[PDB]
RNA sequence: UAGCGGCGAGCGAACGGGGAGCAGCCCAGAGCCUGAAUCAGUGUGUGUGUUAGUGGAAGCGUCUGGAAAGGCGCGCGAUACAGGGUGACAGCCCCGUACACAAAAAUGCACAUGCUGUGAGCUCGAUGAGUAGGGCGGGACACGUGGUAUCCUGUCUGAAUAUGGGGGGACCAUCCUCCAAGGCUAAAUACUCCUGACUGACCGAUAGUGAACCAGUACCGUGAGGGAAAGGCGAAAAGAACCCCGGCGAGGGGAGUGAAAAAGAACCUGAAACCGUGUACGUACAAGCAGUGGGAGCACGCUUAGGCGUGUGACUGCGUACCUUUUGUAUAAUGGGUCAGCGACUUAUAUUCUGUAGCAAGGUUAACCGAAUAGGGGAGCCGAAGGGAAACCGAGUCUUAA
């Protein structure tokens, strides 16, 4: 019973060549090449789900605190006061609304001041 | 229990161990892939790297030439080279205990009968070997793939039948495990009935 | 039940290995034999009884004894044996006739094993005194 | 084809009932008169072969 | 064919005994 | 297994049992009586096989289609539904098949018969000498000189003749068994250059023979010798009349054939590497395993009272290939130019453990026989009992005087 490999292998290889799409050189064209492209490309997409996270809130802070200065406060103040005021809005939101509702982030820079002084 | 008949709607007698045990799917499982094994004729060979055709001699010397070590054109790594490990012919044949071989019939035989897919009765021949006389008996009956066995065969049924491939005819000495499972009825003479049970202990 | 409805028993068919078919498999690259050596290559391995080059077990003890030609031509007869000959006699050739000696044995023995609960005649044979005991409580008698 | 017996392994171990195997001590062949009789009369009885020594006689023998 | 002159010649080849 | 063995690696019987097949004779010599068995050669007859052959059943309507053997409807043959072909898949179109027949001539068997050579039976007698054995050296016996029986002989010797000789594993005695030194003999057994039929959980063009093809060829070597690559238009050549550009070219464009010509002879299918043409986006102030996470803009589609899909990706965070070998590799250690194809834990037979099925103090047969995966065959093997070096003893036994 002799198995021939050609229809099977033709499969596998052009999985591999498929995910490929878009890269450079031999990355897109020959498997060898392309192989090792695709898997230090899944290497960099487990690595930087974790740093999507990191990211985005560093991010974040940084515009929590250029809008709180703006309201004469710098942010490890403001978010201490919204603790000691039992705030408990993620830094998320509150970069959403230093951005797009500056009055509704004043009532918070006052609600801040008010608990830490 | 008690086979009824079809000639009479009369009875015959069978014994509880043959016809009326349980079904051991493990142990007929393995008569029948063991009948399967022994059809096989097992005839094929290929070449190891000794019995290509060729010569001895070293391909290129050992060391300077820049390519890699050979010491053979037979080698299987090349093309037409041998195989490296190539076929002999072998027998595929295993072996069946005598008690576990019988105890297989005795678990079909009475699945047969369960699923009422046995048909006794003690009159069937034909009087002419002619092919449409028995297709005209079986269509009678309400029989298209069925399995025959008689006591003694008979010449005139074993002709009528050997062009009908839907249908074997066969003595109660010539009964094996994968033909009963084949057919989708079969047709037991109550002559036969009688030999499968002492044969069958 | 159909040719395409059997199915073998739970546990009876597992599946060989096959070494060297990748990563995934478990045995891929090295088949199982570790790096390299004399076990990991092909046709290696030391024979039996081989411990270095130390001198070995078998070599480093003495032999004892000889073998008895007698032995060889001699059996033991156990009392259950007894009701398996013919004719209520037990002998020796009576014995070989009823498979229960090899054809080439000259003397036997009875010994206390099993029971018996028929009369025997035993003739000729050397009997225990276990078995002595236990062939007269049944009604039988030894002879010589 | 068959196993073949190591012939000078059978000639040194005899199996026992529960599947142990017995054998004759070393040392009581010659220079025996230095040795003392204590040491001498301990070392007249069979031994039995020791665990970590089982698997070696064992593949030697295999028709034991 | 054979091997190039230079790999066969000791003077290149034997550089540091 | 018993044994042999630098008692190592290893080598390895016989006796006895079950089978297949079965067959016994002649010379060393005279007489009586003859040709009486048997075999060999030839001739003829009879039967039978081989070497060419003969006959051999039974289907049309309609739908799709280039074409019907296919779908659907309604029939018939079968001792024939093995197989192959036919414009797609045919029991009934063809060749066949089951079955039934056939030889002027040559030949293989088996008988019978004729002739030729052969001599059958009885009585009495004889009973294989440089031989058996020995000394020395080697070889064969499972047996390596060992305590070494038996066989063979290069060399030197050397008997007794059924009132006698050989063997029975050193050797001797008793007993048992058989007659060397002359010869012939069927079957069961081994094999396949070659012929025929059939079969395959064998291959299908880098496989299977080295060779599917004008292959032991081309080619290489002084020579012995080594030794390739290379299959497929179509159902049918209907293999492209004629016209046009061109060198009375190569090549192409039409026309035509065809179901198909992007089936056009470099011809089924026609993948990947590799090379191009067209369109969308990006790219000429920008430094690195070339991705990944975020992300504007643009282009094309969608669908609505919007942002979704596809392509591209300015800018930006992180980010020194893979294999191998190593304490440890981005390593400036190894290996790889890339693609497609092939390429490495198998097979047989013993043995131990695990799972699982059967039967269970029992389990199971091997060769072989067999109208043959059935059934028979229990020869054997393993287990139910051990201890001892062994005789021996035995639920005990060895140790020891205990
Ligand atoms: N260098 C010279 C001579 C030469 C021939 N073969 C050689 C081998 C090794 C050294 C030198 C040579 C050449 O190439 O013609
Ligand atoms: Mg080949
Ligand atoms: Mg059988
Ligand atoms: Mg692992
Ligand atoms: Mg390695
Ligand atoms: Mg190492
Ligand atoms: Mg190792
Ligand atoms: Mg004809
Ligand atoms: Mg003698
Ligand atoms: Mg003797
Ligand atoms: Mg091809
Ligand atoms: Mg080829
Ligand atoms: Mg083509
Ligand atoms: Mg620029
Ligand atoms: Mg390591
Ligand atoms: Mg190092
Ligand atoms: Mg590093
Ligand atoms: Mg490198
Ligand atoms: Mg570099
Ligand atoms: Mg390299
Ligand atoms: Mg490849």
């Amino acid at each position: 019973a002799r198995v021939k490999r050609g229809v099977i292998a033709r499969a596998r290889h052009k999985k591999i060549l498929k995910q490929a799409k878009g890269y450079y050189g031999a990355r897109s064209r020959v498997y060898r090449v392309a192989f090792q492209a695709v898997i230090k490309a899944g290497q960099y997409a487990y690595r930087d789900r974790r740093q999507r996270k990191r990211q985005f809130r560093q991010l974040w802070i940084a515009r929590i605190n250029a809008a709180a200065r703006q309201n004469g406060i710098s942010y490890s103040k403001f978010i201490n006061g919204l603790k000691k005021a039992s705030v408990e809005i993620d830094r998320k939101i509150l970069a959403d609304i230093a951005v797009f509702d500056k009055v509704a982030f004043t009532a918070l820079v006052e609600k801040a001041k008010a608990a830490l002084a | 229990m008690e086979l009824v008949l079809k000639d009479a709607q009369s009875a015959l007698t069978v014994s509880e161990t043959t016809f009326g045990r349980d079904f051991n799917e493990a142990l007929v499982h393995q008569v029948v892939v063991a009948y399967a094994a022994g059809a096989r004729q097992g005839t094929r060979a290929q070449k190891t790297r000794a019995e290509v055709t060729g010569s001895g001699k070293k391909p290129w010397r050992q060391k300077g030439t820049g390519r890699a070590r050979s010491g053979s054109i037979k080698s299987p790594i090349w093309r037409s080279g041998g195989v490296t490990f190539a076929a002999r012919p072998q027998d595929h044949s295993q072996k069946v205990n005598k008690k576990m071989y019988r105890g297989a019939l005795k678990s079909i035989l009475s699945e047969l009968v369960r699923q009422d897919r046995l048909i006794v009765v003690e009159k069937f021949s034909v009087e002419a070997p002619k092919t449409k006389l028995l297709a005209q008996k079986l269509k009678d009956m309400a029989l298209e793939d069925v399995l025959i066995i008689t006591g003694e065969l008979d010449e005139n049924l074993f002709l009528a039948a050997r062009n009908l491939h839907k249908v074997d005819v066969r003595d109660a000495t010539g009964i094996d495990p994968v033909s009963l499972i084949a057919f989708d009825k079969v047709v037991m003479t109550a002559d036969a009935v009688k030999q499968v049970e002492e044969m069958l202990a | 039940m159909r040719l395409n409805t059997l199915s073998p028993a739970e546990g009876s068919k597992k599946a060989g290995k096959r070494l060297g078919r990748g990563i995934g498999s478990g045995l891929g690259k090295t088949g199982g034999r570790g790096h390299k050596g004399q076990k990991s290559r092909s046709g290696g391995g030391v024979r039996r009884g081989f411990e270095g080059g130390q001198m070995p077990l078998y070599r480093r003890l003495p032999k004892f004894g000889f073998t008895s030609r007698k032995a060889a031509i001699t059996a033991e007869i156990r009392l259950s044996d007894l009701a398996k000959v013919e004719g209520g006699v037990v002998d020796l050739n009576t014995l070989k006739a009823a498979n229960i000696i090899g054809i080439q044995i000259e003397f036997a023995k009875v010994i206390l094993a099993g029971e018996v609960t028929t009369p025997v005649t035993v003739r000729g044979l050397r009997v225990t005194k276990g078995a002595r005991a236990a062939i007269e409580a049944a009604g039988g008698k030894i002879e010589e | 084809p068959k196993i073949k017996t190591v012939r000078g392994a059978a000639k040194r171990f005899k199996k026992t009932g529960k599947g142990g195997f017995k054998h004759k001590h070393a040392n009581l062949r010659h220079i025996l008169t230095k040795k003392a009789t204590k040491r001498k009369r301990h070392l007249r009885p069979k031994a039995m072969v020791s665990k970590g020594d089982l698997g070696l006689v064992i593949a030697c023998l295999p028709y034991a | 064919v054979t091997s190039k002159w230079f790999n066969i010649d000791n003077k290149i080849v034997d550089h540091r005994p």
